[PDB]
């Protein structure tokens, strides 16, 4: 029927300052319908401590959902949140970067 | 509080 | 000083996969404070604030009892809605509600709301008077002619104007340390390099509750609209949510811009530059 692609932002709770624990967030939104897969990834690898909100939608019926883990970021470790959904014909894979 | 009353479509 | 309460309901069938998914979920303003999933391993509407929690058994059975009756509900509906539309039995769909009254800062009802939409199009609307339905099309026709011979409309009516805001205007008491507290943002300006040519000039607000907000750029006093990046408002996952705002500027014109901040938790807006 209607199907819309997710929104992804992948961000911390707090400012990012290498060392100091953190959360790392992955934020996906505007989706249709809701069946969705998230993986929160450190270095390439899936992360397997996560938890997520409770499901929820907006005022245009569309789903949004927050994934997230305690992480402590350094200047060379790379983290990133890959998603898959019904409209992506291959996984969705958006790297944190500590400036967005 | 939730509404009791939900009814069918 | 105006505030809410909505409860949203999802049903998803899964032929093959057992039976339609029902979830509901309860928010006051922008805080979730209950949720129910029939998937869970023993459903049960449960505290995810903790004003809430002081309510007592009673309470929580009413509620759970009322969850486990709409499961059912929905998954009925969900049946009827695939042969107004002629559809197989083979497909998923999903049928979405929500409800719930709008209250101003006397605490007197603003509004009321019921809405649903499947498969994420708009099917039926309670209207604002709270009397009469919206139908989208044939299907939900029949759907409003049933409700209108069983005067459905009435018995939310009731709801809308007394039981929902008695009862959102008690949360807004019990939780008045943090449903009625604006925390408001922290905001700076980042300024990034593209080129030798040009540079990003981001406006950050954080750690702002409500999540509603404005946040603008401005270039000599006008409005950089159609040039500005606005990022969603996120939630941070602490209650509180962030935003940013970006615009590209030429290199050395960066004192031309300002970055313009709107918050109920503000005494006053906020005029931001970038400071290097």
């Amino acid at each position: 029927m209607i199907q819309r692609t997710p929104k992804i932002q992948v961000y911390s709770r707090h400012p990012a300052e290498n060392g100091k624990s953190n959360f790392l967030n992955c934020y996906v939104s505007g989706f249709h319908p809701s069946d969705i897969e998230v993986d929160l990834l450190k270095n390439g690898e899936r992360i397997e401590k996560v938890e997520h909100s409770d499901l929820s939608f907006s005022k245009d019926w569309s789903f949004y959902l927050l994934y997230y883990t305690e992480f402590t970021p350094t200047e060379k470790d790379e983290y990133a949140c890959r998603v898959n959904h019904v409209t992506l014909s291959q996984p969705k894979i958006v790297k944190w970067d500590r400036d967005m | 509080r939730e509404f009791s009353k939900e009814p069918e479509l | 000083g105006s505030h809410s309460m909505r409860y949203f309901h999802t049903s998803v069938s899964r032929p093959g996969r057992g039976e339609p998914r029902f979830i509901t979920v309860g928010y006051v303003d922008d805080t979730l404070f209950v949720r129910f999933d029939s998937d869970a391993t023993s459903p049960r509407k449960e505290p995810r604030a903790p004003w809430i929690e002081q309510e007592g058994p009673e309470y929580w059975d009413r509620e759970t009892q009322i969850s486990k009756t709409n499961t059912q509900t929905y998954r009925e509906s969900l049946r009827n809605l695939r042969g107004y539309y002629n559809q197989s039995e083979a497909g998923s769909h999903t049928l979405q509600s929500m409800y719930g009254c709008d209250v101003g800062p006397d605490g007197r009802l603003l509004r009321g709301h019921n809405q649903y939409a499947y498969d994420g199009k708009d099917y039926i609307a309670l209207n604002e008077d709270l009397r009469s339905w919206t139908a989208a099309d044939t299907a939900a026709q029949i759907t409003q002619r049933k409700w209108e011979a069983a005067r459905v409309a009435e018995q939310l009516r009731a709801y809308l104007e007394g039981e929902c805001v008695e009862w959102l205007r008690r949360y807004l008491e019990n939780g008045k340390e943090t449903l009625q507290r604006a925390d408001p943002p922290k905001t700076h300006v980042t300024h990034h390099p593209i080129s030798d040519h040009e540079a990003t000039l981001r406006c950050w607000a954080l750690g702002f509750y409500p999540a509603e907000i404005t946040l603008t750029w401005q270039r000599d006093g006008e409005d950089q609209t159609q040039d500005t990046e606005l990022v969603e408002t996120r939630p941070a996952g602490d209650r509180t949510f962030q935003k940013w705002a970006a615009v590209v500027v030429p290199s050395g014109e960066e004192q031309r811009y300002t970055c313009h901040v709107q918050h109920e938790g503000l005494p006053k807006p906020l005029t931001l530059r970038w400071e290097p």
